[PDB]
RNA sequence: GUCGAGGUCCGGGGCCCCGAAAAUGGACGGGGCUCAAGC
RNA sequence: CCGACACAGGUGCCCCUGGGUGAGAAGCCUAAGGCGUGUCGGGGGAAACCCGGCCGAGGGAACUCGGCAAACUGGCCCCGUAACUUCGGGAGAAGGGGUGCCUGCGGGUGCGUAACCCGCAGGUCGCAGUGACUAGGGGGGCCCGACUGUUUAAUAAAAA
RNA sequence: GCAUGAAUGGCGUAACGAGGUCCCCGCUGUCCCCGGCCGGGGCCCGGCGAAACCUCUGCCUGGCGCGCAUGCCAGGGACC
RNA sequence: AGUCGUCUCGGGCGAGAGCCCAUAUCGACCCCGAGGCUUGCUACCUCGCUGUCGGCUCUUCCCAUCCUGGCCCUGCAGCAGGGGCCAAGGGUGGGGGUGUUCACCCAUUAAAGGGGAACGUGAGCUGGGUUUAGACCGUCGUGAGACAGGUCGGAUGCUAUCUACCGGGGGUGUUGGCCGCCUGAGGGGAAGGUGCCCCUAGUACGAGAGGAACAGGGUGCCGCGGCCUCUGGUCUACCGGUUGUCCUCCCGGGCAUCGCCGGGCAGCUACGCCGCAGCCGAUAAGGCCUGAAAGCAUCUAAGGCCGAAGCGGCCCCCGAAAAUAGGCGGCCGUCGAGGGCUCGGGUAGAAGACCCGGUUGAUAGGGCGGGGAUGUAAGCGGGAAGGGUCAACCGACCCGCUUAGUCCGCCGCCCCUAAUCGCCCGAG
């Protein structure tokens, strides 16, 4: 008989709607340098530029087309420290401390007609995703649980720890409901992690600060949805004789005789797209600030292409421009790591030469 | 890095975009859409729609 | 460095689009005595069930002459690709086209069997055949 | 031709070993069993 | 009315058909006349898939038992038409050019600048002027039967 | 000429054919390789409302068996 | 289904051929087996019905391995060959005649391996072959007729009852309820496979012709998972031209596939673009170290080292129903935290579900502005091939006001309008 590869691959299954719209992380890189292991933006849209190629291959040196996608990157809020002990099967949370409230300032208040400014805080906009806060948490209590904390690393109960971090689409004025996520920090000691924690415990963080240019990362995000799709576009087979009375884009056989059943890995319709999907060794080219790109020390770009991204606002703060495609519709969360499985021989850690950068009318 | 110029229409449009047509006798076409591309080859004559360069040129001509 | 000045190929940075499958008439641009050929392979190219073979331009291919001289005729000859009419990208994004499927005779090592060719040469094809650019006229 | 304790063959008997490749995942009934839970 | 039915069949297409385009009782639009009862309604980027329809880059039968299906041509005027032949045909062979609108002239029959046809010159617009609708694709070999016609109502229309 | 043949006719034949059969130009989603769009179903809601069929029931691997078992044997798995 | 005569594939002995040399390779005459992949034999199940060959679609498995990984012998100089071993992760393609499986042939390729799954797969398709009813030819028969002999034509029914797999929801339980973030027992993966090119190198080897390898770089093809910045398709939103007809003519409209035709942003798309680890651990074939039985020798008996595209992990996807039914922070209970319907919308969607917003407000509408798609609107003035009393007046069409007009399933600012009122479950 004719052979050829399956439709289709089964490391992939099931194929079925994310679980949480919010991706997760599983693995995370072993660097040796105290950072914190990634970031969290907002898909705005894409856009090319032309550069002077610098990773290795035959075009070296040369001008090269190039497409990149932005994400909107306003800064990060550093709320929470957990730690992690040995558990039987794994690792276990041994405990939690958040930050009590303190006032939020880059909330975009406005004056309308009547009432003055509305003066939010913190724990206000967090309680649209937690919605059960402490309630009479002062600087004593968390410094005694903080002190609690530490008493325990000391110990050595615990074996690892990390960050629990908040996004903020109110300053970009995308949404108001946050994110919440946990982040691994870089290192060894578990003693210099909790110091870098806690230095940074109810402040901010910056992509500036955390990632550098010219770097490899992973990209996570749920991809775009499809609905229910038929076997012809989820799993590629093809289409059936033309002169078929009973359709074209199904599966001919379904199985033999024996087994008496139908298998698993026979193509059949259901939900395509909405995936958590993991994009490896894609290149940071630039990180903006304030929408602005800086060319050559005296020349910066509004990043914001002629009437906007479509189906997106305007960027308007710190932002992160990344070679090739990322997976995740218009505005989707899309988080991402330092590169977990890097090639060899990586380009160099530096802004490429940006000859060209593209805002004209994207729509 | 350089603005190539519409055959058509003349005028530039951005690096990364458009196309070139080789004639076979080694003429070559800048079109920056398939709108001028296929209006070029139909035929339609750049000098009558206001939208172009040569309509200008057609002004002069005719005072 | 072995054969230095005696290569026959080389290496381009464009990788043109596989705008031709097998059976496509490919217009003869030199003038080896054919005129028309048909493709009947492609070398270098694995293909899977049910894909015919496609080829773009700098490609060799194996093809008949349908028309041609009688000694030329009915013969299986090796093609390269000049110009394709379905654009393809360069290094700075741009589209080039062309505007006829034309072809030039080799022989399987790459040398040309004719000795002019008529019409502009593709830079693609030029890069990759160094004695296609060396006859050639105009590359564009 | 020097050491200085048993060698060198043959025909047989018991157990075991090689010879011993198949298609849904799997058959000492199963777990498992080595001075045995085998012979 | 018949078919068990308020049956998309049959009986009855049995007798008749204003205006425009057009050769036309064609196709399309419309007047008179009729109807909203070829009778369950509402919702929806609300999918996959199925049936009807439109388009599709580059290649052009590489698909398939087999070009099944679809596509190409398509009306009118002019030129120009092969092998073969039972001299009547083949034949609209094949193949090529033109086609709208506007401003006027000339010709036919006519008492008439009434009515219907037939040519000429100029200007001009579009990718496209039989612009919708209507509307042949073509050629070369071989077997069978001369031709028109008839046949298994309900799997065979054929060389029978 | 296993095993053609002269009126159960032999041979040839212009014109004719929804007859069978081969080739060439042209054309095209038949195919490379499939992708969009339109209307009707499919889907949900309010109504009228059946029929074919039906021993009882209904997960698997290797076996026994009238020699190809959801129901038996030893094992595996399984909330509704 | 049983059997394996036959079929396919192994083994024992070694006459002989190989310059000598039985075993590099072939191996007579004889003999012992394996499989159930050819055919046959039997008649054990199935004739109150289990639809055939071939092709297409799709899934999966065996090794007696064609290539890809690693090795041993050679009558193995190199490049290549012959024989054999471990190894089933991946590939094994495109065409011509023929209904063909098969076989033959063509051009490529690393290779274009043989088979099992009711000779896998017709409640999936097609119906070319086969096997009814019509008909012709040859042969046989007195005849009706027959032919495992050709030849033309000849129908393929389905509203899923249970289970099966693919995805989507509502509950119970997990010793009170609820919101959030995690752990990872287990299952899935090929997420990767494979060519060519440059140097090593015209070097090793070789009389010469010819001609390697380790290491180091580049890139193609097949496969997989994503995206729409660029290019192409579509775009029955939208803009323009135009044919017939109707609304009396002008503007503006209906119908004629969206009437036809050209362009077309958002959206979807591929013919476009981006991404896909070689490191560690133990091993099979195989190469060695120490060492006796058997005072020597010996890779093996005890023991140790290295050694495969194969196995386990790193990596990707699902994953608290993981019955040992998990961890932590917080809130609530012993009226009441946390939710549901209703409300304005898609980062979503067949119903459910998911996601944003909800006066603590820019969610939608509206106004303005930006950015786009067509292509210069209606009206007026002038010209216009010509006609007309060569006057008035008619005139297809052109020019200026006019980057115009029309529209925008995109974006920004402004609370002007509607996101209101209300109802319900809920642990004790
Ligand atoms: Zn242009």
């Amino acid at each position: 008989k004719v052979h050829r590869p399956r439709r289709g691959s089964l490391g992939f299954s099931p194929r079925k709607r994310a679980k949480s719209i919010v991706p997760r992380i599983r693995s995370w890189p072993k660097e040796t340098e105290v950072r914190m292991l990634g970031f969290a933006g907002y898909k705005a849209g894409m856009t090319h530029i032309l550069m002077i190629d610098d990773e290795p291959g035959l075009t070296n040196g040369k001008e090269i087309f190039m497409p990149v996608t932005i994400i909107e990157t306003p800064p990060l809020r550093v709320f929470g420290i957990r730690a992690y002990r040995m558990g039987y099967l794994g690792l276990e949370t041994a405990t939690e401390v958040i930050v009590p409230d303190f006032p939020l300032d880059n909330y975009p208040a406005k004056e309308r007609k009547g009432k003055p400014k509305p003066k939010m805080t913190f724990y206000k906009l967090l309680e649209r995703r937690i919605a059960t806060l402490p309630k009479n948490y002062t600087q004593e209590m968390f410094e005694q649980k903080l002190g609690q904390l530490e008493d325990m690393i000391k110990e050595g109960e615990i074996v690892d720890v990390r960050a629990i971090v908040a996004t903020q689409p109110w300053v970009i004025k995308l949404k108001k409901k946050p994110e919440v996520m946990e982040y691994a920090i870089g290192g060894t000691s578990v003693e210099e992690k909790f110091n870098y924690i806690k230095e940074k415990l109810g402040k901010e963080l910056r992509v500036g600060e955390v990632l550098k240019e010219g770097e490899l990362l992973d990209v996570i995000a749920v991809t775009k949805g499809k609905g229910t799709q038929g076997p012809v576009k989820r799993w590629g087979i093809k289409l059936r004789a033309h002169k078929d009375s009973k359709g074209r884009r199904k599966v001919g056989s379904i199985g033999p005789w024996h087994p008496a059943r139908v298998m698993w890995t026979v193509p059949m319709a259901g939900q395509m797209g909405f995936h958590h999907r993991t994009e490896l060794n894609k290149r940071l080219i630039a990180i903006g600030e304030n929408g602005k790109l800086k060319l050559d020390e005296n020349t910066e770009i509004e990043i914001t292409p002629k009437g906007g991204f479509p189906h997106y606002g305007i960027v308007r703060s710190d932002f992160m421009m990344i070679a090739g495609s990322v997976p995740g519709a218009i505005k989707r969360i899309i988080r991402v790591r330092p590169a977990i499985r890097p090639p060899k021989k990586k380009p160099p850690v530096q802004r490429p030469q940006i000859t060209y950068v593209s805002v004209e009318s994207k729509q | 890095a350089r603005w190539n110029v519409c055959s058509y229409c003349g005028k530039p449009f951005e690096p990364g975009t458009g196309k070139m047509y080789v004639r076979n006798d080694g003429r070559v076409l800048f079109f920056c859409s398939r709108k001028c591309e296929r209006y070029y080859f139909m035929g339609r004559n750049p000098r009558k729609l206001k939208w172009t360069k040569a309509y200008q040129e057609a002004r002069l001509q005719r005072g | 460095a072995k054969k230095g000045a005696g290569a026959t190929r080389g290496v381009s940075a464009v990788r043109p689009t596989r705008a031709l499958p097998v059976g496509a008439y490919l217009t003869v641009a030199d003038n080896s005595g054919a005129k028309v050929i048909q493709i009947i392979g492609v070398v270098e190219y694995h293909g899977t069930r049910r894909r015919l073979a496609s080829a773009g331009v700098g490609d060799m291919v194996v093809a008949t002459v349908k028309k041609g001289r009688p000694d030329m005729r009915h013969q299986v000859v090796r093609a390269v690709i000049i110009r394709q009419r379905k654009e393809y990208r360069r290094l700075d994004g741009m589209r080039v086209k062309f505007e006829d499927n034309a072809a030039v005779i080799v022989t399987p090592e790459g040398v040309p069997r004719g000795t002019e060719i008529r019409g502009p040469v593709a830079r693609e094809a030029a890069e990759r055949w160094v004695r296609i650019g060396s006859i050639a006229s105009i590359i564009v």
